DNA sequence: TCTACCGATAAGCACAACTACCTCTCCT
RNA sequence: AGGAGAGGUAG
DNA sequence: TTGTGCTTATCGGTAGA
């Protein structure tokens, strides 16, 4: 069982070890019948809520990501704004950019 | 129009989880209820007496949408 | 500061160029002994960070570092799009010329890229066809001409290689004195990403993220460039995303498909005909451990929750099961109907079912509406 | 530096063994005790192939 | 052996039948585009309250239910197991050549 | 350049109070109020008091996070510009050896520097610092008229602080 | 053949270092159609619920 | 446009709201009320009416920009040499003649008594 | 009478060969 | 703290 | 090792100018 414990160093996931408080693996077959059930707020809780959550600056005129945020390719803006996506969004988009592909992102809000 | 007119069982899940959420945040009733400690009582109290102050925004897949409303859709 | 909320749609995806890949990086030296450096990520043997505040590792994010090269080099992934280019183009007319006429003895030439062949190194070798060499052979001509690589400017780049005289290492120097003269419709319409035509840069790992090794040994790079493309290639090939055991597309299973969460509970499943159907049975000793998010700021678990019980692997979606916690004095076991032992297709004989806690009130206010016992009892295989 | 307890392991100290290597490395042995009776969980086995586990 | 067909099976179908749901119209519609899949639900009746079902992956589903709940002998020499003649249907664009 | 010009906000309302149909937009305006109120602040906008004409509103769009609800709403309301190029009054509040101050409302601080004025001895035999020596008496309560130029702005705070010159004609009070 | 490019789940489904490579150089445009591709970036699927949306007014 | 008159007149209005109803069940601020009694006392006028009317005659008449009418305004200038050494955008010009500024001066003198 | 792309065959070159969990023992 | 080699449990 | 897809590479091929 499980309420609160330490994260994997790599992915911010709760370690798989049970006397260290470790997580149920919420896997592919779960979160396809859970669709099929038609039960969106549980699933978005188990992938986002309970799992890695984190949060990404985007800017709005320039369609980059940005690190309050600021984005060197442009000049400094008050028009930044913030999504909020899975930590394994942001890891994807680190190994993209290491291989060596860039990501635009175009906010709706 | 061309709708089925009648609410879904998601959309009713939906409604009765907003609707106890807002009033888990201790917000009025518009519904008078007696002896209930609940929420979720309150919210199906509520759904069931139609004075629910939500409207539904159906979309539809060619991108148009319809406006409805709890009061104007029947519950089975 | 403050900053607004709001959704994330219309990715798009591009080949990098060095414009984005400079204005990204933040604070990139160009020291050999500086990959580690205290501005980039966290766990440098610093513990402070220059851009950002002092955290524990969950308020600051990975900052890139990109080197500069002292020459310019070709883009890999465009790579096959500039050879088959060349192969079209003759390389000494610049049209669709001795090496166009076939009664001027000149053979024609065949680009190609060799992968680990002759030298370990991805670059662009032109190749003659040895069928014209052998019509040439039949005629009496056995050596090529002497000025038959007049096209190929000196480059300083060159080194001993003495491989043959019918094959050569194009350097990439020679690459851009190639496609001088082309029009620039026909290399749009081969390349469509044109700004990315040259790699004078290259990023490296967060010190957050993580390879190292090389991306050290890329510091100091003079000399001939072929080199150092063939390190950029190797060192490309290290990313998690490429195939070779948290590779490729375990990796993508691992991180985005396949996640952890929290308030979950694993024990054995017992037998238990006294309680109903829709109740499931959890011990006093861990429902009293198990902390639920009510708002009045945690309470233990208690009658009248539900739970999602699920049981490894879900064949069909009749096994997710919400049922009510019924708080049971027997403790390490938990005790379900032996009735409903069919929608999740297991026996009494070392089964465990892990069941999942709603933590938001709409989450539970859903479970028991759409995935509740009651609602699951027509079947939706074959209506019985 | 110390090695603590983990949050399932429990047990009365039995006995406590010291031995060194010729390197010169020491080693520390502690075994810890502990009565399991049957309890629910449990699970069974019989000597023709049946399997189960504790119902009541 | 055997074991891993009905997981691959399984994974291989969800991913094509995962994006399928019912419109409001009536239409049977793909979340990629609303390509329109089928124009009326091809049911027997009785009921068609059904709105917003994802009826792709409930039939998903019961496919792999159906082939988890197969067996793997092969009944003989020529024939071929219950669910190896079930993922030989289901795969008609490999058996090209 | 005080033009009353539009601006659209997205308040959102918490869930606290949520009634009272017939009186319902007793609770937008109260809600607006707090909008503008806590930030109180602004970059190269200027600044607003009060929301004098309600133009339209919007549809309330849930957001499932703590029971808040959103608003769009579009209004004109008081605003000012300092523009490049205008005369603006104000009261002195302290005279120093350095950086005069001068107050053209709480709203900003303006600083005097050294090469905005006529070249002054500091005239150290009194409590306050005069500068009489082109004829002119300047204390503190009295207004007067200067140049503005070019305003900057802080990081948190956000203050607009400007310049004060007096190389203009018509120095000193009036 | 449907024109609907969806790099992200093509590339959950195999080889999504080659996908990747492909959408990038090809410059495609991935709109997050998909209900997989939502759930990835912590979006509601929308086929049961988030299909519809909530107007107090 | 609210320059100096019309401004005062809402002003009025806030602080005769302010008397009524003056408990708030939310949390107020006191720097907002403060920058409004402390700038709108530099200068006052008398009538609504016949001055906003009055200083938008040039605007029809001749040719002035909208933000050349919001400093010449406020720095209510009292001659001639002052307006042309001011606003830099003035200089070499012949569009309008002296005399009649001198009239316009003259008709806001009369404005404030 | 000498060239163009065009049908079938060899030869590398890739991905893929199930979920959900538990221990121990060895490096680095 | 992190990875590789074996054995084991459930459908 | 296999089991299929997948991209180079060679043998001849007949048709038209
Ligand atoms: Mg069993
Ligand atoms: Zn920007
Ligand atoms: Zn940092
Ligand atoms: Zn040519």
């Amino acid at each position: 069982f499980r309420n609160t414990g330490p994260v994997h160093p790599l992915t911010r996931q709760p370690v798989a070890d049970r006397k260290r408080f470790g997580g149920i693996k919420f896997g592919e077959m779960e979160r396809d019948c859970l669709i099929a059930h038609g039960a969106s707020a549980n699933l978005h809780e188990r992938l986002f809520t309970l799992s890695d959550s984190s949060q990404m600056h985007i800017c709005r005129k320039c369609k980059t990501y940005a690190n309050g945020p600021y984005c060197r390719v442009c000049v400094s803006s008050d028009h930044v704004v913030r999504v909020y996506v899975p930590y394994g969004a942001k890891l994807l988009c680190q190994e993209l950019f290491s291989m060596g592909i860039t990501l635009n992102f175009d906010t709706k809000l | 129009r061309k709708t089925s007119k009648f609410m879904t069982k998601y959309e009713r899940a939906r409604i009765l989880g907003t609707r106890a959420l807002q009033i888990s945040m201790n917000a009025p009733v518009m519904v008078e209820l007696e002896g209930e400690t609940d929420p979720l009582e309150i919210a199906m109290k509520e759904l069931r007496q139609r004075k629910i102050p939500f409207t539904i925004r159906r979309y539809l897949p060619d991108g148009s949408f319809e406006e409805w409303g709890v009061d104007e859709l029947i519950v089975e | 500061l403050q900053v607004p909320v709001g959704t994330l749609t219309s990715i798009g995806f591009s080949i990098s160029n060095n414009n984005d890949r400079d204005k990204m990086s933040v604070l990139e030296v160009e020291a050999p002994n500086q990959v580690t450096d205290s501005r980039l990520g966290l766990p440098n043997p610093d513990s402070v960070c220059r851009t950002c505040g002092s955290k524990d590792r969950k308020v600051c994010e990975g900052h890139f570092g990109v080197i500069n090269f002292a020459y310019s080099i070709i883009n890999p992934y465009f790579l096959k799009e500039v050879a088959a280019l060349l192969n079209k183009i003759c390389p000494g007319c610049k049209y669709i010329c001795r090496y166009c006429t076939l009664n001027t003895g000149y053979p024609l030439m065949k680009f190609r890229v060799t992968t680990k062949e002759v030298f370990r190194r991805s670059g662009i070798v032109v190749e003659v066809n040895e069928e014209s060499l052998m019509k040439l052979k039949k005629r009496g001509v056995l050596t090529l001409p002497p000025d038959y690589w007049s096209f190929l400017p000196q480059d300083s780049n060159i080194d001993e290689s003495c491989l043959k005289p019918t094959r050569r290492i194009i350097t990439h120097a020679q690459v851009y004195a190639l496609l001088l003269g082309i029009d620039q419709r026909l290399i749009k319409k081969d390349i469509p990403m044109f700004n990315s035509l040259g790699l004078t840069s290259f990023p490296v790992t967060p010190n957050g993220y993580r390879r190292t090794r090389i991306y050290k040994k890329l510091v100091g790079f003079e000399g001939n460039t072929l080199e150092l493309s063939s390190r950029v290639m190797e060192c490309m090939q290290y990313s998690r995303l490429f195939s070779e055991k948290l590779c490729g597309l375990r990796f993508m299973k691992d991180v985005l498909l396949g996640k952890r969460s929290d308030h979950t509970f694993r024990t054995v499943v017992v037998g238990d005909p006294s309680l109903k159907l829709n109740e499931i049975g959890i011990p006093e000793s861990i429902a009293k451990r198990l902390q639920v998010s009510e708002h009045l700021i945690f309470r233990s678990l208690m009658d009248g929750d539900t739970v999602l019980m699920n049981r490894p692997p879900s064949i069909h979606q009749h096994s997710l099961i919400a049922m009510t916690v019924r708080i049971l004095p027997t403790t390490s076991v938990v005790s379900l109907n032996p009735i409903c032992c069919l929608p999740f297709r297991g026996d009494f004989d070392g089964d465990c079912l892990h069941g999942y806690v709603p933590q938001s009130i709409q989450a539970k206010v859903e479970l028991d509406e759409l995935v509740a016992l009651d609602k699951q009892l027509i079947n939706r295989q074959n209506g019985r | 530096h110390s090695i603590k307890l983990k949050h399932t392991e429990r047990g009365i100290v039995q006995k406590v063994v010291l031995s060194s290597n010729d390197e010169g490395k020491n080693f520390a042995a502690v075994s810890l005790r502990q009565v399991r009776s049957p309890c629910l969980g449990d699970k069974f086995s019989s000597m023709h192939g049946q399997k189960g586990v504790l119902g009541y | 052996g055997n074991a891993d067909l009905p997981g691959t099976l399984s994974r291989r179908l969800m991913f094509f039948m995962r994006d399928i749901y019912a419109a409001y119209d009536g239409t049977v519609r793909n979340s990629f585009g609303n390509q329109l899949v089928q124009f009326t639900y091809e049911t027997d009746g009785p009921v068609e309250d059904i709105t917003g079902e994802a009826l792709g992956s409930l039939s998903a589903c019961a496919l792999s239910e159906a082939a988890y709940s197969a067996l793997d002998q092969p009944i003989s020499l020529l024939e071929t197991s219950p669910l190896l003649n079930l993922k030989n249907v289901l795969e008609c664009g490999s058996k090209k050549g | 350049m005080f033009i009353k010009v539009k601006l659209p906000w997205d308040v959102t309302i918490p869930a606290e109070d949520m009634d009272t149909g017939l009186m319902l937009q007793r609770a937008i305006v109260i809600r607006l109020l707090e909008a503008f109120s806590k930030e109180k602040a602004t970059k190269d906008l200027g600044y607003l008091i009060t929301p004098t004409i309600l133009e339209n509103i919007g549809e309330g769009k849930i957001k499932e996070q703590t029971g808040e609800i959103q608003f769009p709403v579009v209004f004109n309301g008081i605003c000012f510009k300092m523009f490049k190029g205008e005369i603006v009054h104000g009261v002195v509040h302290k005279v120093h050896k350095t950086g005069v101050f001068l107050k053209s409302g709480p709203y900003e601080i303006i600083y005097l520097s050294h090469m905005k004025m006529p070249g002054y001895e500091f005239i150290p035999g009194e409590n306050p610092f005069f500068m009489n020596q082109y004829m002119s008496r300047i204390q503190i309560g009295a207004r007067v008229r200067f140049v503005v130029l070019d305003t900057e702005w802080r990081e948190a705070e956000k203050d607009f602080m400007a310049l004060a010159s007096i190389d203009g004609d018509n120095l000193g009070p009036f | 053949v449907e024109s609907t490019p969806a790099p992200f789940t093509q590339a959950c489904f195999s080889s999504p270092s080659q996908c990747f490579l492909k959408a990038a150089k090809e410059g495609v445009r991935d709109d997050l159609q998909g209900s997989i591709d939502a759930l990835a970036w912590g979006k509601v699927p929308g086929f049961g619920t988030g299909d519809q949306f909530e107007i107090i007014i | 446009c609210m320059m100096d008159c019309e401004a005062f007149q809402i002003l009025d209005g806030i602080k005769g709201q302010l008397v009524g109803l003056s408990e708030d069940p939310s949390i107020k601020i006191p720097v907002s009320y403060d920058r409004a009694l402390a700038y709108v006392e530099s200068c006052v006028h008398y009538t609504n009416p016949q001055s906003v009317r009055k200083v938008l005659e040039p605007l029809k008449t001749y040719g002035i920009s909208d933000g050349e009418m919001c400093v010449i305004a406020n720095a209510s200038s009292e001659s001639v040499d002052e307006v042309l050494a001011f606003i830099p955008s003035l200089k070499t010009k012949k569009e309008v003649i002296n005399q009649p500024l001198q009239d316009a001066l003259e008709e806001l003198s009369k404005l404030k008594k």
